[PDB]
């Protein structure tokens, strides 16, 4: 604190109005809705990863019973699966050509695709209305009954597309090594990124932030923003290739998994590697975070679920059997195996608790008691939207869309402060040449003046005799 | 200054409480016109606060003539009575808004606290009070104002004909 | 074992009822809102666009107008509706700006009328009815000083004696008109300025430092025996009444055509002055004025307070408005069109939301304060939605974008040529100034608000 | 500000108030590449 | 939205109540869920009376369980908190939501009287007066409104003076109610008891009487007669028709003021007025019972 009677009566002012916002926040805790779900012990002889799904939806609600969906389509190629982050309508993408969106809690198919050319990921985009899809070459934006409403040209072989839904940006990262950024509500591309790294191999994106992780095959994360044709960072996570990213609600900590049986847990804040779980007999397959910090690993016939593991404690760091049960030591919180099946990605039900994993027979929800962020907000994210409701959100957020370059490394940046005829013609020329002359010339004049300002600000016999004499 | 208004019916007299003003010098403009149309913003610049009913057909005629002729009738007296606040009798009168400017001295005479108000602004607010007639009631009972019309309409015309069985 | 989920009522989330209100839980977790300052940025710049496309400042003229150009308008500072207006031809007309009507038009002078008061007199015959007339005081070039009635409908409390009440004989010719309030006393500045009551027909009081005319006066709002005057020796004389004298004087280095006090500090008035400035002065030290206000590029010809007190009005010979905020020095907007001309005069509105300006074409057109705020009723969830803009936009006023976006305002092109060479002319006083500098040794930094005063008379320490 | 109970002009206003109130008046690898870039 | 601010004007004094140790967490968000449920309802269109209602007697009955469980789980009388008087002034303020919303219920401005005359301990004799003032404007041709408030106020301050002038009113706006009309009479008669008690009470430690009520009869016959004529008023046989039936009406009301009663003082007085056929011999053999007695 400075010794000025203004400054302090200013910032303790300023200082005692941020205070009365946060109180204000507390309060609004007290006045939340709902609680979330959790599954705990009792005991000391039963363990929390020894119960079944049989047994949960045996012991639990029949809503929940009925929402924990088992979908075989053994036909077509295993499913890749994604929830709106609304939280209520399902999109699956099979391998060969079946794409299906489906309002999954009152079963109403709202649109079915039979492609043969093999797709591989989708995402809605902005609404349960539009979403995209990859294909064998292009990216495909399809309305909410199915019709080809655009086939984006320019994403080539785009494995790894996903939407940021504050800029309304799509993203579409694949294999010849390039990020491309298409606004899609204009409708115009907005970047287009190479990567000297190579076919990128998993991709996520920092919410918080919404810059873009991809994952490379050198074993590096690289951090990403539509602005500038650089990597905003660079990050070594693991050797080989690193199969798969997820991240944090809050972009605070990050899960790396490299096919060298490698698993990490990172601090993107600060960028130092919380710890790295080596311990891992098969490469994982695939990682994702809850919004209750709880994380989800896949194997591919096994499914790992960790409570609490993204903290800066020793004891947080996720082991796999403890003996004799060592408080110390992380055992995970939750597991479940398939029959043979492997899964083929899996993603957490945004606003209940389930997580969906598609698999290569098909979709299954396991029942997780504590996944998903119990009280939402309505003013961001209705699970409940009339018609009139959705369509009015979507012209707001339209409005409010956010500039495509104010992605950047730290959401704070906006708000400093810094202090930012013949011979007439020939005749012409000459004076004008003439007059900059002048101006240099006068400029040097005023530079010399003021140099010996500056030099009078910093003030043998013969030649003592003779001083005077030069 | 309009606090409050007088608003006569066939089925007896109201009285509102002006909550804000329009303004003043805006009041030839589109908007404001519009608010005294629409019915939620007259809502927000008044708020009905009394409401004397008549007591028969033919109380509420000879009330009607009065009100003509533009003297204070004796339910007229007790309403106003009633409602309006007694300030100082030199300093800082009560404003009321009537209809008629005839009507404005007998008030006077009769209450020296109050100030009648026949404005652009008063005459207004009688516009589209008479416009929204009775959904501004809350509900309080009243007769159906179009019947009392009607029977009010041809007494009062009948009483100055002298009209005759004979 | 002991284990729940999450489990939703739909009869809590979804209404039983159709009419029934759903409800909108909100969770305050930031982490769940994510972009503030991304967000908030869009928020206020669509908010500055939105003003943009909003501001539409006209509001409407005062009926057929006058003649030959107005030259005097006064607010009436009890009512709301009521100015009154004076022309060169010599006619006066009391306007109710409600209906953008005239109550009455009086041929009052054979000269020009160079002064307006608009009043209620304190009569010792009797009381006039403050309540159904209006009284107004013309101040003319003939050498006459005339009191007129008006017969207002401000109230409907009764049911003769219309116009020209009284008539003030001078000596000289009469240039300025004010009334000390709340004593009936007015003011009249012609060759000397003499202080007048309304029931004695000789001006009953001499003020005047010396042997000049005096252009113009003004008294106070409050503490109101303090009277201002601006006299054509470029000079600007305090009077006060209690002890019945000039007080003190202070010479510019132009003469200030107009001054006005401000109604919520007492001691600070506004001069419009000609050397294109309006200069900002403390009463009790006038040795330097508080602060300078600038955009004009000709004589600025009139000034007027806000009510609130914090921002000026002001009109000036170039043929536009600039409104100002006390504080800043610089104009917050301007107002102009193809067929206003020499505004003479200014006067802001005692709602404090519109401004009336009288123009020498003849007209008195009346426009809003801000050029947005639409005159209706708003609901309250609209209220806050605006009033969250204005916060916003006050926030980020100074980021590069919303600044190019909200100051850019058309102007004439007059205006345009005429400040770019002011500037060039600028430029080259500072650069002689500074070789000057350079070479000589004594000259003193002469302040940008006293470079403007010639001398005082009582000069303090 | 008026009220239903006190009399407001203090002046009789109906025959009933006279009368009354007169009365009452008279009862009172990897490694490698990284460090490299 | 206005919902929303009559929840979060709800927090604090939740805070205060799960802070001492009275509601765990959970109780305390069921109450809230109940309390949002009631402010949509009522915030909603279409709401009504029935809603106020409820709300309010979920709210009474919260504060029922919070004393009791203050009396048991600390064996206080009355915790020096926030909540103990934030309860019932939110009850307050949901009464008075209510009547700005629905001005027409008498039964809701009676729940209102009873709850804040009941409650009367702290509330504001002023309070009731300004819930009678705002009731009396809406209302003003309810006798029986004008009549409970007359009794009110004379049954518990006993003020004379303002019983007598919101008397003096209600026959201003109706004169019309011999009902009021006789109760006024009934005051009257039962203050001049009362003070010749006292007159008594003051002998014991060491007749214009009537008059007054004499005065109040004779008025209240002449303008209901004027009424009673003035509803349905053309020639000489109408004339004494409704002559003779206002004299019907007007003098079984009479009858009604003798059976409403000194007292022989009284009835003699209306004897003399009534003299001022059949109607002759019933005033006759009232006169020789009166000579009985």
């Amino acid at each position: 604190q400075t010794k000025d009677k203004k400054l302090r009566a200013g910032l303790k002012k300023i200082d005692e109005q941020y205070k009365k916002a946060v109180s204000s926040a507390a309060a609004t805790d007290y006045l939340l809705p709902e609680s979330n779900g959790y599954l705990e012990p009792e005991n000391e002889l039963e363990k929390t990863f020894k119960v079944q799904q049989s047994e949960i939806k045996s012991s639990v609600d029949v809503s929940t019973a009925n929402k924990a969906l088992d979908l075989s389509l053994k036909e077509f190629g295993p499913y890749h699966i994604k929830y709106a982050k609304n939280g209520t309508h399902l999109l699956i993408t099979g391998r060969k050509g079946h794409v299906a969106s489906m309002d999954w809690r009152k079963g109403q198919l709202r649109a079915e695709l039979f492609l043969n050319e093999t797709c591989h990921s989708a995402t809605y985009l902005q609404n349960e209305q539009y979403f995209a899809v990859a294909q064998k070459k292009y990216t495909f934006i399809y309305d909410h009954e199915g019709t080809e409403l655009h086939r984006l040209k320019q994403h080539i072989e785009a494995r790894h597309l996903d939407f940021l839904p504050y800029h309304y940006l799509l993203v579409t990262a694949g294999e010849t090594g390039w990020l491309k950024y298409h606004d899609v509500s204009t409708g115009q591309l907005v970047s287009e990124l190479r990567t000297k790294a190579g076919p990128t191999m998993a991709m996520a994106q920092n919410p918080w932030n919404a810059v873009m992780h991809l994952g490379h095959s050198n074993g590096t994360v690289s951090l990403w923003s539509p602005s500038m044709p650089e990597p905003l960072v660079k990050l070594l996570s693991a050797r080989g290739p690193v199969n798969s990213i997820a991240i944090d609600r809050s972009g605070y900590y990050m899960a790396t998994t490299g096919a060298d049986r490698s698993m990490k847990i990172w601090d993107i804040r600060n960028f130092k590697q919380l710890h790295s779980v080596e311990s891992l007999p098969t490469p994982g397959t695939n990682v994702s975070i809850s919004d209750t910090g709880l994380l989800a690993l896949s194997r591919g016939p096994h499914v790992t679920l960790w409570k609490d593991a993204l903290k800066l404690s020793g004891d947080s760091k996720p082991c796999f059997g403890s003996m004799g049960g060592n408080p110390h030591r992380n055992t995970p919180y939750m597991s479940h195996l398939f029959a043979g099946n492997k899964v083929e990605n899996l993603g957490f039900v945004p606003f209940e608790d389930l997580l969906g994993v598609g698999h290569q027979t098909g979709i299954t929800n396991l029942i997780v008691p504590g996944a998903g962020e119990a009280n939402y907000d309505a003013l961001e994210l209705n699970p409940f939207e009339t018609k009139k409701q959705r369509q009015e959100q979507e012209v707001r957020t339209l409005l409010n869309k956010l500039p495509a370059d104010t992605i950047t490394l730290d959401p704070n940046s906006i708000g400093s402060v810094d202090k930012r005829s013949g011979l007439r013609s020939f005749l012409r020329k000459k004076t004008q040449n003439v007059i900059d002359e002048r101006k240099l010339r006068v400029q040097k004049q005023l530079d010399k003046e003021k140099n010996i300002r500056k030099r009078n600000h910093q003030i043998d016999v013969i030649e003592e005799a003779l001083s005077r004499f030069g | 200054p309009i606090e409050y208004l007088l608003f006569e019916e066939p089925t007896g007299y109201a009285v509102f409480k002006v909550k804000l003003q329009q303004d003043d010098i805006g009041s030839r403009l589109k908007e404001v016109q519009e608010q005294i149309n629409d019915f939620g913003a007259f809502t927000k610049l008044i708020e009905l606060v009394s409401f004397a009913p008549f007591k028969g057909a033919a109380e509420a005629l000879e009330n009607a003539n009065d009100i003509s002729e533009g003297l204070v009738s004796e339910s007229l007296k007790a309403i106003l009575d009633l409602n309006l606040p007694k300030a100082s009798s030199k300093k800082k009168n009560i404003t009321l808004a009537i209809s008629d400017k005839n009507l404005g001295p007998s008030i006077k005479e009769e209450f020296p606290y109050v100030d009648c108000i026949s404005n652009e602004l008063a005459q207004d607010l009688i516009r589209g009070v008479r416009l929204h007639g009775e959904k501004l009631f809350k509900g309080l009972q009243s007769g159906d104002l179009e019947r009392a019309q009607l029977g009010l309409g041809h007494a009062y015309s009948r009483a100055k004909v002298k009209f005759s069985v004979q | 074992m002991k284990i729940k989920t999450i489990k939703r009522s739909a009869d809590d989330y979804v209404p039983v009822k159709s009419t029934q209100e759903s409800q909108m839980p909100r969770n305050l977790n930031p982490e769940l809102h994510p972009f503030e300052r991304a967000r908030e940025y869009t928020k206020a710049l669509n908010a500055t666009k939105l003003e943009r496309m909003f501001a539409k400042p006209f509001v409407g003229q005062l009926g057929y107008g006058h003649r030959d150009g107005v030259y005097a308008i006064a607010k009436n500072y009890g009512s709301l509706n009521k100015l009154a207006t004076g022309s060169a031809d010599g006619v006066i007309k009391y306007w109710n700006m409600s209906t953008r009507e005239e109550f009455v038009s009086f041929k009052a002078h054979y000269g020009l009328v160079t002064g307006l008061c608009v009043t209620q007199p304190r009569f010792h015959d009797k009381k006039p009815d403050l309540k159904s007339q209006n009284f107004m005081l013309s101040c003319s070039d003939d050498k006459t000083v005339k009191l007129w009635s008006i017969n207002v409908d401000d109230y409907s409390n009764k049911n003769n004696e219309e116009g020209l009440i009284r008539t003030f004989d001078g000596e000289s010719a009469f240039q300025g008109i004010d009334s000390h309030r709340e004593n009936s006393t007015f003011a009249t500045g012609g060759a000397k300025i003499h202080l007048w009551d309304v029931n004695r027909l000789k001006p009953v009081s001499d003020l005047s430092w010396g042997a000049d005319n005096i252009t113009s006066l003004k008294f106070n709002q409050n503490e109101t025996d303090i009277l201002a005057s601006t006299g054509s020796d470029n000079s600007i004389v305090l009077y006060d009444l209690r002890t019945n004298s000039p007080t003190q004087k202070i010479v510019q280095t132009m003469r200030t055509n107009a001054i006005c006090w401000n109604p919520m500090e007492a001691f600070n008035f506004v001069t419009a002055n000609e050397d294109h400035n309006a200069y900002y002065y403390d009463m009790r030290n006038l040795s330097r004025s508080l602060n300078v206000f600038k955009d004009h590029v000709s004589a600025v010809m009139d000034v007027d307070f806000s009510p609130t007190g914090d921002e000026i009005v002001t009109g000036s010979y170039d043929k536009s408005i600039r409104i100002y905020k006390t504080n800043h020095g610089h104009s917050r907007e301007i107002y102009h069109t193809k067929r206003m001309q020499h505004v003479f005069q200014v006067k802001y509105s005692m709602d404090s939301k519109y401004i009336i300006s009288g123009s020498d074409d003849g007209n008195v057109r009346l426009w809003r304060s801000k050029a947005w705020e639409r005159s209706n009723v708003k609901t309250t969830r609209e209220k806050n939605k605006l009033e969250y803009d204005e916060k916003l936009k006050e926030r980020f006023r100074h980021m590069p974008e919303i600044k190019r976006i909200s100051r850019h305002r058309h102007v004439p092109q007059v205006i345009k040529k005429a400040q770019e060479i002011k500037n060039i002319e600028l430029s080259s006083i500072k650069r002689r100034e500074a070789n000057e500098r350079r070479t000589r040794k004594d000259m003193p930094y002469i302040s940008e608000r006293k470079k403007q005063i010639v001398g005082t008379v009582h000069k303090y320490e | 500000h008026a009220s239903a109970f006190t009399r407001t002009q203090d002046v009789p206003q109906t025959e009933l108030q006279e009368k009354v109130d007169q009365v009452l008046q008279e009862s009172n690898d990897v490694v490698a590449e990284f460090q490299e870039e | 939205s206005k919902t929303r601010y009559y929840l979060e004007q709800c927090i604090p004094e939740m805070d205060d109540l799960v802070e001492k140790g009275l509601f765990t967490k959970n109780e305390v968000s069921l109450i809230m869920k109940k309390r949002t449920d009631f402010e949509h309802r009522l915030n909603s269109r279409g709401s009504s009376i029935n809603d106020y209602i409820k709300y309010i007697n979920y709210e009474s009955n919260v504060n029922k369980l919070r004393a009791k469980r203050c009396k048991r789980i600390l064996q206080v009388k009355k915790t020096n908190s926030l909540s103990d008087w934030s309860i019932q002034q939110r009850i307050g303020f949901i009464y008075q939501r209510g009547t700005n919303k629905f001005p027409q219920d008498l039964k809701f401005w009676a729940m209102y009287l009873n709850y804040m005359k009941a409650r009367g301990n702290q509330t504001s004799y002023k309070k009731i007066h300004n819930i009678y003032n705002q009731l009396l404007k809406l209302h003003p041709t309810n006798v029986d409104i004008w009549i409970s408030c007359a009794k009110y106020e004379y049954e518990v301050h006993a003020n004379f003076k303002s019983c007598r002038n919101i008397f003096q009113n209600g026959l201003r706006f109706n004169p019309d109610v011999p009902k009021l009309w006789y109760e006024y009479v009934k005051f009257e008669l039962n203050f001049i008891t009362k003070l010749i008690n006292r007159r008594k009470v003051m002998g014991l430690i060491n007749a214009l009487r009537g008059d007054i009520a004499l005065t109040i009869f004779d008025v209240c016959m002449k303008t209901l007669g004027k009424h009673y004529i003035n509803k349905h008023k053309s020639d000489s046989k109408m004339n004494i028709e409704l002559n003779k039936e206002t004299l019907n009406y007007l003098f079984s009301e009479s009858l009604r003021y003798i059976k409403l009663f000194e007292r022989d003082y009284l009835i003699n007085h209306v004897l003399q007025f009534w003299k001022n056929p059949e109607l002759y011999l019933k005033t006759v053999m009232i006169d020789i019972t009166l000579n009985i007695r």
